[PDB]
């Protein structure tokens, strides 16, 4: 939920 | 997931 989450991206 | 072009956020 963004806070506490390994966002990242991909293709 | 990693390096991209689409965000992958959760």
């Amino acid at each position: 939920v963004g806070i506490g989450t390994p966002i990242s991206f991909y293709g | 997931g990693g390096a991209g072009h689409v965000p992958e956020y959760f």
